[PDB]
RNA sequence: AACAGUGGUAGGAGAGCGUUCUAAGGGCUGUGAAGCCAGACCGGAAGGACUGGUGGAGCGCUUAGAAGUGAGAAUGCCGGU
RNA sequence: UAUCCUUGGGAGUCAGACUGCGAGUGAUAAGAUCCGUAGUCGAAAGGGAAACAGCCCAGACCGCCAGCUAAGGUCCCAAAG
RNA sequence: GACCGAUAGUGAACCAGUACCGUGAGGGAAAGGUGAAAAGCACCCCGGAAGGGGAGUGAAAGAGAUCCUGAAACCGUGUGCCUACAAGUAGUCAGAGCCCGUUAACGGGUGAUGGCGUGCCUUUUGUAGAAUGAACCGGCGAGUUACGAUCUCGUGCAAGGUU
């Protein structure tokens, strides 16, 4: 229950390679295009389907 | 080719290397959107330290903004607070508290 | 007086560090496990000085060998037959070379097969 | 070309080869001659048993060093035993000049 | 020493029980800010030689100085004043460069209150001659009234 | 002053017929010819042999009574499975691994070792499909 | 010159390298001292150069003489990671 | 080509192990104990015995891409019928 | 002063018997250096501020407030050569291919593949040990002095040496 050897750094910077995150799924508006995220209503410009509701 | 830095704002560096590895590389324009589309803490940070960089090449040296990309994004890391937790039958356990520098480079195509 | 003496340490330590460059992961830069790596290096080399001379002959060989099968005979008919006919002296070394170079290879082979009957 | 017997060795050579021999003498631009030729190749074979009668080879001396160093360091394990010791080892340069026979 | 050390008697921590080194006073020379093992003491440097041999040392250094014509003899020797331009024109006078003792017998002030500020001469009564100084100096300047009091006393 | 090959290596292909010769007494002198000991530039780290192809595989032979003695063990990783069959089911059934294992046992280990067994060909029957590459017959010593 | 010899623990004997201070004398630095960092130099070893960068005021040589005289291990002490 | 006297007596050492030969104790057993005698290890690397302190051959000043042999070996792994 | 020079020298070079710990007697730390002179950054730009980029002072601003020099462990960014059929005390000897050019030298970097190869110290008759010790890096850390015996060497003088 306790680690019987260090770890060194070729196995540390092994393991971290899938701790990582990807981009957005992100397009822009027909009305005043403010590259916001799909299916959502954007907070300044990205009108959904008529108003920018906020 | 104009740059600006934070010197000892104070997060964790490995949690603002996870969101300086997407940003690094890509355009100016397009950085900003994913920059404040991301749900993380060092994004509002990293958006104002971006932001500096671009006013910074638009006064001083009179470059214009439709063609700037990111060409070096590195973040370092600074002192640290240390602090204390009491445990259990009186042991009192050590805290680490760190800091980091953030560094942005902006240059012309 | 006293005597205070840093200098001296940095610059020994360096010089070893120095020495072991190239080598897998914390071996090249810590100093405990340079030195010993250092020394097991020397131990080797000394051992391998001689292992090299004593592994260059098995290859001289075998090329002799390959060479005097393709004539019809073998290496021990071969030199048994060279150092009793008109003592040729010309070692192994240059055997091959005339080896890799041939139909002057030849020409000893035919001069042992003289004398071996 | 031809082999000679230089040394405690066997070296083969030809026109304008630079050869790399032990320590001969001494002196640079002296013309020196070897005079135990092996075999004496080419387009005339002449076989020696066990040597050529008639033939010598001249060349030409041209530097005099020593090579490079090696640091030669045993121990063994437990016991406290150390040695260190460094050696370069000297040469002579000299250049074929003509091969006769 | 490790026991002069403004400290502690008490020891530390108990013996067994806990995973440590075992350690009495926090003033052992291991710890830091303990005593010193050995180190500097406060003695004595001075030893003495058979007076024969002190005898033989001074003949010979002195005998030494004359093979080398390192040795001016004078006669009188007086000041009227005690000015330091009239002792170096006086030096300049006898082609006096470097260092230079001089030797008198009747201990004369103005000559001692002159060049003393001159930074190369020393000056010196009969019976003060030593090795060092003779040998540290280089000329030797002497008079004949003090010649005659040092070849009489040995 | 020796001289080691890279890169000029020429490889040549034969063809050895295994109709009466014994099991072991030609798979050593195969796998000499597969290794490269037949060449004087032979080098120990370049692998300089050649390819050989083998027909007739159903003929080679034992003596004594080894087409019942020896016997083929293939322990597996789990508990108690260890597997075993005959040499005369051997040769009626899998000729051509039966000549395989006794080839890649008088090889050496490692990559060399790999590589020299990947340049072998073994065949059942008379016939090979390697007309392209115009293969030479050989005559082994014996 | 000619012959002979050169594994080594406890241990005996011999010859040497570096550090700090003192004495002699001699000489070097703001046109760049010490320290620090590189390199493809030299010596049988312990060691010693040279060149470039940094640094921003000291430092070396020869012959003697003194010693708080050389670190990889003590479940060693202190600090940083 | 030695021993032998003196001095520094300057030292260190006082549970040795296994193999061959001759004995004791003991089931007449022991990788057991205890003696006499030769060797090696200790404090000895290199070749052989698959690996293998003490077994067989043999004693490492340093370099060489030279030659002859010892114990042991010559179908392939792996030098040579 | 052939004494120390900030882990040294007093426990204390700094608001030290202080801060902390104990009911009490009592125990007892860590912490020096901008520049010759504050001449200690008016003004402009991003930012809620902190922090920056210019412009200025200065011999130096990489000298900007724990501000002389600034090593190692530790953490990162870019790039020349290798790496997804391989069994490794991680080296050493042999060796192609590729990329470079030196205190010019039978040069430098990386290395597909082949041979050989059970860390260091301590203690034991005997250890790769499944016998003990060390997470790593840096600093500190152990045959001295005084007074008496005895021997060799160098002197001085000798049947007389020496206060």
């Amino acid at each position: 229950a306790v680690p019987f050897r260090r770890t060194s750094k070729m196995k540390k910077r092994l393991r971290r390679t899938h701790f990582k995150l990807n981009v957005p799924g992100m397009t822009e508006c027909p009305s005043c295009g403010e590259m916001k995220l799909s299916h959502r209503v954007c907070k300044a410009c990205g009108s959904y389907n008529g108003k920018d509701i906020n | 080719q104009a740059k600006a830095v934070a010197r000892t704002v104070r997060i964790a560096p490995r949690k603002a290397r996870l969101v300086m590895d997407l940003i690094r590389g890509k355009q100016v324009g397009e950085a900003v959107s994913i920059l404040n589309l991301t749900p993380r803490a060092a994004s509002p940070i990293i958006e104002k330290v971006l932001k500096s960089a671009i006013a910074n090449a638009e006064h001083n040296y009179e470059m214009d903004a439709n063609n700037l990309v990111i060409s070096q994004a590195f973040v370092d890391e600074g002192p640290t607070l240390k602090r204390f937790r009491p445990r259990a039958m009186g042991r009192a356990s050590q805290i680490n508290k760190r800091t980091s520098h953030i560094t942005i480079v902006v240059s012309e195509k | 007086p006293r005597v205070k003496g840093g200098t001296v340490t940095r610059k020994r330590r360096k010089k070893v560090l120095k020495l072991a460059k190239g080598y897998f992961g914390s071996k090249h830069t810590l100093y405990k496990v340079a030195n010993q790596q250092v020394m097991k290096s020397g131990n080797y080399a000394f051992r391998d000085r001689r292992q090299k001379k004593r592994d260059f002959r098995k290859l001289w060989i075998t090329r002799i060998n390959a060479a005097a099968r393709m004539n019809g005979l073998s290496y021990s008919r071969l030199m048994h037959g060279l150092k009793l006919s008109g003592i040729e002296v010309n070692r192994k070394m240059l055997a091959d070379l005339a080896v890799n170079d041939l139909t002057a290879f030849n020409q000893l082979a035919d001069a042992a097969k003289a004398q071996l009957n | 070309y031809a082999i000679i017997k230089t040394g405690g060795k066997q070296i083969k050579v030809e026109e304008g080869q630079t050869v790399y021999i032990e320590k001969l003498a001494a002196e640079a631009g002296e013309t020196v001659t070897f005079e135990d030729v092996l075999f004496v190749g080419g387009d005339n074979v002449k076989v020696g048993n066990p040597t050529v009668e008639g033939a010598t080879v001249t060349a030409k001396v041209e530097k005099q060093g020593r090579a490079k160093k090696i640091t030669v360091f045993r121990y063994k394990p437990k016991k406290n035993v150390h040695k260190k010791q460094g050696h370069r080892q000297p040469y002579t340069k000299v250049t074929i000049e003509k091969i006769n026979a | 020493n490790r026991s002069e050390v403004r400290g502690g008697g008490r020891k530390p921590w108990r013996q067994k029980g806990t995973g440590r080194a075992r350690q009495g006073s926090i003033r052992s020379p291991q710890w830091r800010g303990g005593g010193v093992v050995f180190g500097p003491t406060p003695r004595s440097y001075s030893y003495k030689l058979p007076k024969k041999v002190r005898r033989l040392a001074i003949k010979s250094v002195l005998s030494s100085k004359v093979i080398d014509n390192n040795i001016i003899v004078l006669e009188d020797l007086t000041l009227d004043t005690a000015k330091t331009k009239e002792m170096a024109a006086i030096l300049k006078g006898l082609s006096v460069e470097k260092k230079a003792l001089i030797v008198t017998a009747d201990a004369n002030e103005a000559v001692a209150l002159s060049a003393r500020n001159i930074p190369g001469v020393t000056v010196v009564e009969a019976n003060g001659i030593n090795v060092l100084d003779v040998v540290n100096h280089e000329k030797l300047l002497i008079t004949k009234a003090a010649v005659e009091k040092v070849e009489e006393v040995l | 002053t020796p001289m080691a090959n890279a890169s000029t290596i020429e490889r040549k292909w034969l063809v050895v017929d295994a109709a009466g010769k014994t099991l072991g007494r030609l798979s050593s002198e195969v796998a000499a010819i597969l290794r490269g000991k037949h060449k004087p530039t032979y080098t120990p780290h370049v692998d300089t042999g050649d390819h050989v192809i083998i027909i007739n595989a159903e003929k080679i032979e034992l003596t004594g009574k080894k087409l019942t003695d020896k016997i083929y063990y293939r322990h597996t990783q789990h508990p108690g499975g260890l597997k075993s069959r005959t040499a005369l089911e051997m040769r009626t059934n899998y000729p051509e691994k039966m000549l395989e294992l006794a080839i890649k046992g008088m090889l050496p280990k490692g990559s060399l070792g790999r590589q020299m067994f990947k340049k072998l060909n073994v065949y059942r029957g008379s016939e090979h499909p390697h007309e392209a590459q115009k293969p030479e017959v050989y005559e082994l010593r014996g």
